């Protein structure tokens, strides 16, 4: 049903006899069952635009007389055409005018007149019926709007009637138009339009992922007698392409920093020279030296850290012809300028090397869960439609759900045109907000000799307009959420912790809000005393607050265009409500008594700020943080392809080895350790010497759990068996 | 809006769960949008059908037993398609019975079978109502279907104008 | 909110202080606003739960006198327990009476006594409410009913919101571990769920999957197989059968189907699963040739999409002596298990305990109605087992990280579905549409028949016989009850005319009642073609505009899928427009106003014609140009393997490809599989030679291409081809 804003100008309720007339309108509207909306100021009209008020067309009086007038009205209209870009606009004006002011400017304004005191209602209402049925029309993408043109089985039985009506009779309703993994139809039309949106050549539409997005792009690249250059921070579904290609990788190294956060791969690591070492260094690669790769891939990191794209993609190219961007969290980057050159598909296509750029689409652009795309700029070393199709077609499925594929078609249209900036900027700004609140609180605490939570970002700000400098808390919020320059990791600043990053390489992410507690010293030794997050990320678990990433002292929080305005003050509000506990130490009976209910003989008696310091301590003497580095640092010696460990557990070649026993064994899985949540080892790779660093880091995180229960560190490619680390390894 | 003559058999007013099921489809085609004109006797449907009701769909119960019954049938069935000639006819009918009678004499009759002690309402209404759409887009003759998809405007300026633009209707001058 | 079925006895209506009793209990339910639906004869309440209506109690007065309404009781009962299980059941009784008369079979009947003109009616109303609450407990499967217990970002934007409130919020509601479990660690109700789906299909372990058949395929191949491997493969399989071969670059060897007159796939011959005969075939192909005398690591065996079911107790023990592993593509075949009609011929038989390790995929969308992309991996450990750790690395591999829960969810309640006695039903609900729509069609036949007069008849038996009795009946005449529960009406056995696969052995294969499958005139049962006929091709079109789009379609097969998505009834819509076909062909009314769309597209071709003179020239180019002789050749005859499928993939990689025209095909290797239509299965797949200069394989390609040239708009879908200026041509690898 149809829905209609009128704004009624405040500079004409002087006249009575225009309200009148107004509502002469509005009653012509609502015969011809229309939702009208009457609104009494520029200032009201703007509020419900800033809300989400969805109409389908905006009408408005304006004396235009006023600048304070011809201002508001500059300011409404340009308010709906934020994210309602092509709504229809009426001016209810005087003819004589309007007629005198016409110009090119006003006329991108306002798309229709009618004047209000010298027309008849009905006519008028006629029209803006018309308008917004064009307007309708015109509204849906392509896959969508078809689909708008049969679970009846689930309704026989109960279970299965519940079921029905609890999600809804169109999402089975949803099972001339096209197909899919032909590229057809609506379907093609969808992916030729995003491919238009997101800035590549060609668009493919996935329905398994990011990880079928993934494989998929693999499968066209290479094949067991190719070389691949991979980013070590990768994704597990770029290793399963590894086991089913069987390609021969070598991998980029990329660096930490104090928090354990991982920082980019530097520049010296994507040398031609340095990856031909590397390739010739390792036992994989060595028979095929001096080949040049057919695939090379690079991670936006999960804590946010974004790279020049744009430098990036130069460096590689001179190594490899196929540069894989894996832009899993970070599919909104084109769409705000503050990401400029700091994502893969820059500017307009047209053509260089084939570039790949993969998006979650459920994961921060908010969509279904399942939905991804590859998008591909074609250039030297290209893989035709023919060619590719085939590696699609391996990792897809014959019959996909509409419901995915739809998400993905209105999840374009979102960030198309000025929807995109809009969206994109309201999450930046919340973002910012949230920083910048963290960081007086900060202040406020420090400088009463206290401690609190302080933010990850920049310590100290310039606005280039004037030249002057802010502390971070003192900036001035729009400087902040516009300019890259308060978000580049630039050399000898201390707050990034990324020893001899180059200039003009990374940047920090807004809306990737990490947070750190105190006890971690800028030199890059622990303090004195300290907060460990994994005792806070608890207590924001049980307030129903579980964040994205966690270190020893980092807890990361993900704003997304799925937040609300202001629902960081929830986050502010549990985290002050943890420290009054902390520095009042009540008890863990009241605070966590799942905890002391499951474990009382260990956490019996004690306090929340006693387990901080008994982990804090802990921390001291096993100095897990430089155990990691030491892992992570160097990485294990590659003894076998990762297809070849995989064919291993195949053939039943497996075995599964404890801990203690790793030394000189061969990995048949990877070995993921949270933190810092990338891969330690691959399949194939090899544990290493008797006093391994890697059997090291995983020998610390079991001291951990064992003194900690209910705090236990997550670790995929591991099994614990008998309170024991288990590893499923290959059979000498 | 579409429009749907039922006709509960006389032979089955004695069983009386018929006539309860037979109100439970009424019920779900009112709630799909649908006017339902209930009649109580192959007579009293005739009639109905005799004058020049235009419906969308024929629905009917029936008992299959009595040959006055089959007759009667034939008789309604004949008449709706005199003038009314590819209006979809349901049988509301016992499986077993109308299976057992099916033949070709019987799939000119009806159109299409329902179930109605053995079927959900819901389920039958929604048929209907897809079988009264495809007869609607069937029908017109191709100009004036056509048709169907300045502007009298002129004429409402003036009182008398006006009066004659009321008078003889917008469609016309749209036309 | 909870709803009550009330049953007022028709032989307690006489004593009218009974009904009055039942009102003011009615009053006391309603005052706790609860949903009273009232029924005054058990014919009434009989019908009611005969629909579908959802109750949460059933509630029914009784005398207990009369043995008719004794059986009525029964009926009613026993009818709500058919698809409503575990529905509380109220006895509104005589204390007297029921306390006489009870016993075990009461108490299997009536779960609850409440004695209605002696007791408060605001107790028993309690005492419901609380029933309806223990039932409503325990009612929903593991995972759904975890998931009760945000799409804000798309109500941003006008676009957004139209999608969101299209779609529902509880679709995205449903997105995210913590609690609950997470999918690929198999934990927590995800983990229950598939315990239970294993309990339901009768597997020792269930994978859920929510990337399809195509991914449970991967899965299992990935599992099984290494490029080392020898792999024995029914020729009939799903392309992601193939994508598994050049994922994990094993070695194949094909066992060739039947097919028979009417161009339908029967099943693989008992002499083609024969040990010596596999040995035989791996010993010949080049791929496996010096891999012979190796014992294979995986066998697939696909129910035929045209409804041929295995004996796969037979086909399993013949399979096992070759192979450890045996995986049967059950994908259009789910339901098998629920009914006894099924009996013997699918593989999860019985209950699991143990033989060789035996692997169903099954399709949970397809035929037990699910959401899309939904699929189980059901596995019965035996010998040559992949245990959990080993299985979980393969099923990770075709697996997605974040996986849609409303999909998951959708596996959970189609197992519930099937589970109990709602399975049984449900089936049998199907069966039983089908039979009628067969009978019914072949009475239609016989009557046209006998009038010396054409018309289509159903592919089934012809004659069946009760056994009870000993008495034979023509199909059409056969009491419903027996072709709906009698296998033995289904069995395919030798000197049969109607199946027609020549030299079919006995109990070995059985056609499936619900894939109907129908033939149009021309096909003489010889295996010639009559003096006249009438192409389905045609008969597909007409059906087309009337928005009806069969699932297969030969030259005169055309198969209707009946599936328990589908309402009582309908098939009468299938007969009513394949008469009004007939009226119009009979007729030969012009083809500018039956298939206008066509004349509009191709007015060269068919102008002045008539539907009937176009049946006529395609019945004529069929005699001339003899395709199903051409079919037959190119799949009676395997081309020849001369690279594997892997290593025809790796060729698109490395850019060794070419696209060759149909004229020059001999002698070229394939680089994708070619699957023309019909047959509908692979004539070639990745790395095979398409062969000599007068190859059958490039000539059934001819045969295609010469009939979409004749009669455009009636062009054959082929898959692995792509139509360059208006000619063939396919990928191949470069020489």
């Amino acid at each position: 049903m149809m829905k209609v804003l009128i704004v009624e100008s405040e500079f004409l309720h002087q006249d009575t006899w225009v309200g009148n007339a107004v509502e002469r309108l509005a009653d012509a509207l609502s015969q011809q069952n229309v939702t009208v909306i009457k609104s009494t100021s520029f200032d009201d009209g703007y509020a419900i635009l800033s809300a989400n008020e969805a109409i389908d067309c905006l009408m408005f009086s304006y004396q235009m007389e006023q600048p304070d007038e011809h201002l508001s009205v500059r300011q409404l209209i340009g308010k709906l055409h934020e994210r309602q870009q092509n709504v229809p606009v009426f001016l209810l004006g005087d003819r004589e005018k309007a007629t005198a002011s016409l110009d090119r400017d006003l006329l991108e304004l306002v798309d229709e007149f009618a004047w209000i005191l010298e027309d008849t209602a009905d006519f008028i209402a006629g029209r803006a019926v018309a308008a917004m049925t064009r307007y309708r029309q015109q509204l849906l993408p392509p896959l969508f709007n078809a689909l708008m043109k049969g679970g009846v089985g689930f309704t026989k039985t109960p279970s299965g009637r519940f079921y029905h009506d609890y999600y809804g009779e169109n999402l089975f309703r949803s099972d001339t138009l096209g197909s899919l993994l032909d590229h057809t139809g609506a379907f093609g039309e969808s992916e030729k339009n995003a491919a238009r949106v997101f800035g590549a050549d060609r668009s493919w539409s996935v329905v398994v992922g990011t990880s079928g997005s993934n494989r998929t792009i693999m499968q066209a690249c290479m094949t067991d007698n190719d070389v691949v250059v991979l980013d070590r921070n990768c994704h597990k579904s770029i290793e399963q392409g590894l086991i089913l290609t069987g390609a021969k990788p070598v991998y980029m190294v990329p660096s930490r920093n104090r928090y354990g956060i991982i920082g980019p791969i530097y520049p010296q690591e994507m040398q031609p020279e340095t990856l031909q070492k590397k390739i010739s260094a390792s036992p994989l690669t060595k028979t095929k030296a001096g080949q040049k790769p057919s695939y090379s891939v690079v991670t936006c990191t999960y804590d946010g850290v974004c790279y020049n794209a744009k430098e990036a993609q130069d460096l590689l190219a001179k190594t490899s012809d196929r540069i894989h961007f894996d832009e899993a969290w970070y599919g909104y980057a084109r769409f705000n300028p503050i990401y400029c050159d700091h994502y893969a598909m820059r500017g307009e296509p047209g053509d260089g090397p084939t570039v790949f750029a993969t998006h979650s689409t459920h994961k921060l652009l908010n969509a279904l869960s399942q939905a991804s795309y590859i998008h591909v700029r074609e250039g030297r070393g290209a893989v035709n439609f023919s060619r590719f199709n085939q590696a699609y077609m391996m990792h897809a499925t014959t019959s996909p759900l509409y419901a995915i594929c739809a998400s993905n078609d209105v999840a374009v249209s979102m960030m198309d045109g000025n929807s995109g900036l809009s969206l994109t900027q309201e999450v930046i700004d919340e973002a910012v907000d949230f920083r910048q609140a963290m960081a007086r609180l900060y202040k406020e605490f420090t400088d009463e000799g206290d401690w609190f939570f302080k933010p990850w970002n920049k310590d100290v700000v310039t606005d280039p307009q004037t030249g002057k400098t802010y502390d971070f808390a003192d900036a001035p919020a729009k400087l902040l959420a516009t300019d890259q320059n308060c978000w580049v990791m630039r050399p000898g600043e201390t707050w990034h912790g990324f020893k001899d990053l180059p200039d003009n390489w990374s940047m920090l992410d807004p809306i990737k809000v990490s947070i750190l507690a105190p006890g971690m010293g800028d030199d890059g030794e622990l303090e004195a005393s300290g907060v460990p997050a994994a005792l806070v990320t608890a207590w924001l678990g049980r307030h129903g607050i579980v964040p994205t990433r966690t270190t020893d002292f980092q807890i990361m929080f993900l704003f997304s265009m799925g937040v609300t305005r202001g629902k960081w003050g929830t986050l502010i509000n549990t985290l002050c409500s943890f420290k009054h506990h902390y520095d009042a130490n009540t008890p863990l009976a009241q605070v966590m008594p799942e905890l002391v209910q499951d474990y009382p003989d260990t956490y019996a008696n004690m306090g929340i700020h006693d387990l901080g310091d008994k982990m804090f301590a802990w921390l001291r003497e096993n100095n897990p943080g430089a155990r990691l580095n030491a892992a992570y640092s160097t990485l294990p010696v590659a003894e076998i392809t990762p297809r070849d460990a995989y064919n291993a557990i195949v053939n039943n070649n497996i075995e599964m080895v404890a801990i203690e026993n790793l030394p000189g064994r061969i990995a048949a899985n990877s070995v993921i350790p949270y933190p810092p949540g990338i891969p330690m080892l691959l399949s194939g790779e090899n544990f290493g010497d008797e006093n391994s660093p890697q059997v090291g880091y995983l020998r610390s995180l079991q001291s951990w759990d064992h003194h900690f229960p209910g705090f236990e560190h997550e670790t995929e490619g591991t099994e614990i068996i008998d309170g024991v680390y288990h590893v499923m390894c290959v059979k000498a | 809006m579409m429009k749907v003559l039922i006709v509960e058999s006389e032979f089955l007013h004695q069983d009386t769960w018929v006539g309860n099921a037979v109100e439970r489809l009424a019920d779900a085609l009112s709630q799909q949008n649908v006017t339902v004109i209930k009649s109580t006797s192959f007579d009293d449907g005739y009639a109905i059908l005799s004058a020049n009701e235009a419906i969308d769909c024929l629905m009917f119960s029936y008992q299959m037993e009595q040959p006055d019954e089959h007759l009667s049938v034939r008789q309604l069935i004949g008449k709706l398609h005199e003038r009314q000639q590819n209006v979809p006819v349901f049988l509301l009918g016992d499986r077993e019975k109308a299976t057992a009678s099916l033949d070709r004499d019987l799939l000119e009759l009806v159109d299409e079978f329902a179930w109605i002690l053995e079927d959900t309402a819901d389920f039958i209404a929604g048929r209907a109502v897809a079988a009264m759409t495809r007869y609607r887009q069937q029908l017109l003759p191709p100009l004036f279907n056509a048709l169907m998809k300045q502007g009298g405007v002129g004429f409402t300026k003036t009182p008398s104008g006006r009066f004659y633009h009321d008078y003889y209707g917008e469609n016309l001058f749209r036309s």
